[PDB]
């Protein structure tokens, strides 16, 4: 089994709109695709020994075991590379179980899907069930130790990826809300909101969180002169740099019952909390010597931790170190086991608690208690094992959120505003919460920039709280927006056009307008990139854009089939027609399929916004079945029975009647303008730029927009030479004009012969056909031309010559003689300056269209003869 | 990259 | 540093 | 414009504004200047990734740690006109801004070494600062290194006493220029370009003392405010509003500050948080530019107060019986009240 | 109503306005020739209304706006004469003869000829403008026992806010 | 009077 | 670090 192809999916997509997070693999069964198991002896038992909790997967029979009914009658490995994928994740801990697989191409070569949770581990699963898939049908097995190693790659991979816990909090809290979400990047930052409504957070610090407060709050001295210069409670205490003036400094404080630290901060270290004699200072000074409040007053009291988040209090807890206690006359090593084996203790986040453990550092914190671990303990006598507080250490945290007394309240946030952050964590040491701190004769220690959650959130005691909630208010305060207005166009042809038009539209409400293209992405008229920029990475580019007001974004079946949509929903999803161009690629084959495609934009536009489909095409009218939206419609026929069923249960549809571009909105006609007025639609005659513009109209319509709006839009919008080369560019030259475009499926030759049709001038002349790369649609045009046309000149022999030579220009001589073989059928093949120069042969008021290989040689050559 |  |  | 101040007792804060009103500053730092944009501004790598992915001109270039690896990366770059910098950012120190020669990258290398950016593509042009406020332009000033011309057919020394005469000059901040200073720093800028003290320029031909610009190493800083072409002024305020920072100098690389970057082939180079004045304030040519106003202008928006109602109470007898009485009258409006008497501070 | 048009009817006053233009029933017209029936026009009377809206000047519009604020009215019609609307009034030398409060709409939601214009909407949208509600909540309670007490609770509650609280029970109806 |  |  070889691998070819490899896709990963993030956004609604072909397969599913809500499974958005699929690997597709197009996998080469060389061998056993003639092989149904019953041919592989030994592929029953060697798959269930190897993966025996294979009887969770449910195929079409819906059992326990479903899959497993099946096996020994096989699925030619379909089914069973997928299963084996999605178990292989399961099995390390990331829950996936979506998954299909279908045939494609020649015989033999399928397309296996399936859902991730993590886009490494993702594939790595992939590649390995095909390792283990393809052992068992050469050997009856698989070895352990190949099976354990890939266990553990999946599970390192899942984990180099994972937030941290303090953002995972925020971004579950932001999704309930609708919310979106993207990493960004550069230092670990996310994005909250699109275009000018766009936040950032990390971990625990915002777009909010000044830097002149941050940087107070890490200064120890700094912090303790703004507060106490407030009038705040803080601990008496000095300085000494490292003399040893440790017993002149109790003169100041209060005595020998100080506090002695490190005089910089770097962690827990270096730090006596009660120091009771003399040559204790000593000790605690030579340690805190080791670093660059020194002699601090020690209060009494429980450790509390008050989180406020926009000069707001949030939650308080209280914070107790690791200890045990006199439960029945019990030895402390024996305390230890029995209360180190309880349920809620274990390693990292996977618990509430962590354990106990006794090190050197236990040792030395009983001895300044009296006890070693051989001591008997009274009856509930306390013996701590640590210095300080923390979960993470095995200590306890306890809600007290709704004891704290309102002065205390009323301080606290006082606290929070004098040092200027909106998240602070404020460590308080107090006997009792309850009581003024004032009366208590409590202390506020330190002011934290930045806090972590997990106490507040997962506390041992008491109920949990939703800290993000309170976050996510101060960023997207209630009543505001979090999202832009997205507008998606798509379909076959047409979509560049309308995409600009649409824009042009929007923009003149004076709106900052991003939109991108096959040309070029583009904010208010300035270009930010060249290039084809439809598909998913270039969406990204305008909804980051930090000053963009409306996003206008045509959308490409490349992109949607490569990658899934970058949005995941919008406002306007609109479906101009379905066609059959780029059909084999991508493995569609047929037009059904490609409507399916094409649906993936109705199908994501939010419930409140609306579908704008043409009723003109039978494939895409039948779309309205599957949106959840509301629908508008548009024709270029009023009399249209799906307009007239509409707009009779009152209904919106643009339609064109009477020389004029109207909207139907219930029993109202509401005119915008004439279609002759309108310069994208050359004087009328132009069915195709018609359709367009009633598709820009009616979109920016059930968007909100006025008429007079709509009005001046399309009066002023223009498509001349070099702002669209290559789509219907007309030159006047004296009493003669030539045509230059650029078709590529048949439709496109169909709506500019159209044109053509109209022209009541002279003579028609084409001076072209298809390049060498097309399928065999060469008689189709030929057929297409020879109606339309009464001077046809062959030049298909063009410079790529993507096969052989003049071939191609056989088969068009072939088609056009077909039809109406009496119109100068001359073949000259060459394309250059030999055909698209010989435009003398035409009258007076003739018209030369022209549809050549390369776009820009086109136009350069028609300035040669001085147009108007 | 193209897209189209 | 986080998680102060 | 009437905002009082006060001096505050850490880390060099000044106050602006009564209770509920009020700002706070640091030098070129505000109460409005946010951490996450200040930290991304300071990371040089992450500057970088962010502005390219928003479609933003930034140096080609890639990273060597300590290896002799130059040889290769100048193979994705573009060959050897090439910028050296140490890894790292320790002030103007062990960079070489045009190598030439496989050898000066060497030296340019172990200079490099010294630190914990390294082979980047030389652009030409003139150096630009560009000053963005509130995610709107303020200011642009053109930035020449200290240097000497061909005035005459005289030596460099001699140049350099006849120019460093000029009574513009001086040192501090009491004059607009200050002095030209010979040391070795200046005799191995003037080797590179095959000059030294006692040679005798071609007239008009100009000889660089320094390798950048700095008005306090004295050189030069020209106004182009007014120069600035439209489209420029559109990139320079983006770029601000994508890192996150609300007063930003803007380091600007480009021949020609009236065309468009795309045009001249320019880049952004580097972008600065709480960047300082004097080249806006006090240039050497054109019109000094009031920068502060719009400062003041973000934190006390036109029509609002910078103030709160002060009520002051005095007299030989009565003042605690009227204050208190007085401040019970205003709490019954449901506003925060402060005072101060000979009992107490009290706050609602 | 049931018709856009109405019948024209003979009477003592058509016979009075054909005399003055030299007409009578038994009158031959030259071709093309317009005699009028009535003195003024009223679709009531048999006469016909035209939709001219979107052919007015971009300066008659404006003057016409200045006329109703003067006047004080927000809802008006405006009675100009004029040989050409499209046309400034100053170079027609068209004037302006009513300014009506309170006018009529059948002649703008059903002319006789042109498009039909939806009138009502620009009504609604001054008395109720984009974005405000119409309502207000309401809270509805019931079940076969516990509804009074539940809806003084409930009243109660709502009233801490400090807004106006309106309540019906089998007691009495009360305001706040 | 109504409808002027 | 000021004035950058
Ligand atoms: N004067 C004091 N009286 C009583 N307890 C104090 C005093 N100063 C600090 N503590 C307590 O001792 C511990 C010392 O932490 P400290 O305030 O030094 O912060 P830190 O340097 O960030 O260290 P840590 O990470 O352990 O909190 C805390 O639990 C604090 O509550
Ligand atoms: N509604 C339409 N129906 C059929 N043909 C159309 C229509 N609109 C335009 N065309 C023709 O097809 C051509 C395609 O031009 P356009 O750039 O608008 O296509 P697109 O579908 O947006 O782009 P692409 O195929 O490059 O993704 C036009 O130049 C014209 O000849
Ligand atoms: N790729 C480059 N091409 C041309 N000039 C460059 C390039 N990179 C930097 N420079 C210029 O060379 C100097 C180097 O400064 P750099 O960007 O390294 O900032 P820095 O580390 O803060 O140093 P300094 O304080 O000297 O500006 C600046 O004058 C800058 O304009
Ligand atoms: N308007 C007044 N004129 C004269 N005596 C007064 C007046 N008001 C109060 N007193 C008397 O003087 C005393 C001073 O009281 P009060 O605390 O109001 O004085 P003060 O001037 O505010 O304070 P202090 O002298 O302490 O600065 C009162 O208790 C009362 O006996
Ligand atoms: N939830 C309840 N379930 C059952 N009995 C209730 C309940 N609540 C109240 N009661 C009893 O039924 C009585 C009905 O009182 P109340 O006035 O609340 O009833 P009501 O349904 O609102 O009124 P009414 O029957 O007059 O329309 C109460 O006094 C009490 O005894
Ligand atoms: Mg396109
Ligand atoms: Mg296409
Ligand atoms: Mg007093
Ligand atoms: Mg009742």
């Amino acid at each position: 089994m070889k691998i070819l192809k490899t896709l990963t999916l993030r956004g609604p997509n072909y397969w599913s709109i809500r499974r958005k997070k699929l690997i597709v693999m197009r996998l080469d069964l060389e061998d056993l695709a003639e092989r149904p198991s019953n041919s592989i002896p030994g592929f029953y038992e060697g798959l269930i020994k190897v993966l025996p909790s294979l009887v969770e997967h449910f195929c079409s029979p819906g059992y326990q075991g479903g899959f497993l009914e099946r096996v020994k009658e096989g699925t030619y490995m379909g089914h069973i590379v997928e299963h084996v994928a999605l178990e292989l994740q399961e099995l390390v801990g990331m829950t996936a179980g979506f998954g299909r697989t279908r045939e494609t191409s020649t015989p033999g070569v399928y397309n296996v899907v399936y859902e991730y949770v993590d886009e490494q581990a993702g594939r790595y699963a992939g590649r390995a069930a095909v390792r283990l898939c393809r052992s068992l049908v050469d050997t009856g097995d698989y070895p352990r130790l190949e099976l354990e190693k890939d266990l553990e790659d999946l599970r390192d991979l899942g984990a180099n990826s994972a937030l941290g816990p303090s953002t995972e909090t925020i971004v579950t809290e932001a999704e309930a809300r609708k919310i979106p979400w993207m990493l960004l990047s550069a230092r670990a930052m996310v994005q909250l909101g699109y275009g000018v409504y766009q936040q950032r957070i990390q971990a625990t610090l915002s777009s909010h969180s000044g830097i002149l407060g941050v940087e107070l709050a890490c200064d120890k001295e700094g912090t303790k002169t703004i507060l106490q210069d407030a009038g705040i409670p803080v601990p008496r205490g000095t300085t000494i740099q490292y003399f040893d003036d440790l017993e002149e400094a109790i003169n100041d404080v209060g005595g020998y019952p100080v506090v002695i630290k490190p005089l910089d901060g770097n962690h827990g270290r270096g730090i006596t909390i009660n120091v009771r004699h003399w040559q204790e200072a000593i000790a605690a000074y030579d340690l805190a010597a080791e670093e660059s409040i020194i002699v601090e007053r020690y209060y009494e009291g429980s450790d509390h931790r008050v989180l406020v988040v926009n000069g707001k209090l949030v939650a308080v807890a209280e914070r107790i170190p690791a200890h045990v206690t006199g439960d029945g006359s019990s030895t402390i090593s024996e305390l230890i086991e029995k209360t180190n084996q309880d349920p809620n203790r274990g390693d990292g986040h996977d618990n509430i608690l962590t354990k106990i453990v006794v090190n050197k550092t236990a040792i030395d914190v009983m001895e300044r208690q009296g006890y070693n671990l051989d001591s008997v303990l009274p009856k509930d006598e306390v013996v701590y094992l640590r210095a300080t507080a923390n979960l993470s250490t095995g200590g306890i945290a306890i809600d007290r959120t709704d004891d704290i007394h309102p002065e205390n309240i009323w301080l606290m946030e006082r606290v929070a505003k004098v040092i200027g952050l909106d998240i602070a964590g404020i460590d308080v040491v107090t006997s009792d919460i309850s009581k003024p701190l004032r009366e208590t004769n409590g202390v506020i220690v330190e002011v934290n920039a930045a806090p972590g959650f997990r106490m507040h959130v997962a506390p041992s005691q008491g109920l949990p709280r939703n800290v993000a909630a309170p976050v996510l208010d101060m960023l997207f305060p209630p009543g505001t927006p979090s999202r832009i207005p997205i507008l998606a166009v798509t379909g076959t042809n047409g979509k560049t056009t309308t995409t600009r038009l649409l824009a042009h539209i929007y923009r003149q409400t004076g709106k900052t307008v991003g939109y991108t293209s096959t040309d070029a992405i583009y904010i208010n008229e300035y270009c930010v990139e060249k290039g084809d920029n439809t598909g998913p990475q270039s969406a990204g580019v305008i909804l980051r854009d930090p000053t963009v007001e409306v996003a206008v974004l045509e959308t490409a079946r490349g992109g949607i089939l490569r990658a899934g949509l970058a949005f995941d929903s919008c406002d306007v999803g609109v479906v101009l027609n379905v066609a059959a161009d780029h059909l084999g690629l991508g493995d569609i084959d047929t037009i059904e399929q490609m409507a399916k495609v094409k649906s993936v934009i109705a199908e994501v536009v939010d419930p409140s916004g609306y579908a704008v489909l043409n009723a003109d095409d039978p494939l895409v009218a039948a779309m309205a079945d599957k949106v959840k939206a509301k629908v508008a419609y548009f024709s270029m026929n009023p009399d249209n029975p799906i307009i007239q069923a509409h707009v009779r249960r009152n209904g919106i549809a643009a339609v064109y009647e009477s020389g004029y571009l109207s909207i139907l909105e219930g029993s109202w006609t509401l005119r915008v303008e004439q279609a002759k007025l309108i310069p994208m639609t050359m004087g009328g005659m132009a069915p195709f730029m018609i359709a367009n513009a009633l598709a820009a109209c009616l979109a920016a319509f059930v968007n909100g927009l006025d008429v007079e709006v709509i009005r001046q839009g399309v009066r002023t919008f223009t498509t001349s030479a070099e702002q669209t080369p290559g789509r219907m560019n007309l030159f006047n030259l004296g009493q003669h004009h030539a045509l230059v475009d650029y078709a590529h499926n048949p439709a496109g030759y169909r709506a500019v012969g159209d044109f053509v049709k109209n022209w009541q001038g002279q003579r028609f002349g084409v001076v072209g056909g298809p390049g060498d790369r097309r399928d065999s649609d060469l008689i189709e045009l030929g057929q297409i031309a020879a109606q339309v046309f009464d001077r046809i000149i062959v030049k298909e022999d063009d410079d790529k010559r993507g096969r052989s030579e003049g071939e191609t220009a056989d088969l068009i001589v072939k088609g056009i003689l077909q039809e109406n073989p009496g119109a100068s059928y001359e073949v000259i093949l060459d394309e250059t300056i030999a055909l698209n120069k010989a435009l003398d042969q035409v009258e007076e008021k003739g018209l030369v269209v022209v549809f050549p290989e390369s776009v820009t040689r086109a136009i350069d050559l028609i300035k040669v003869r001085n147009p108007i | 990259d193209d897209d189209n | 540093d986080d998680d102060d």
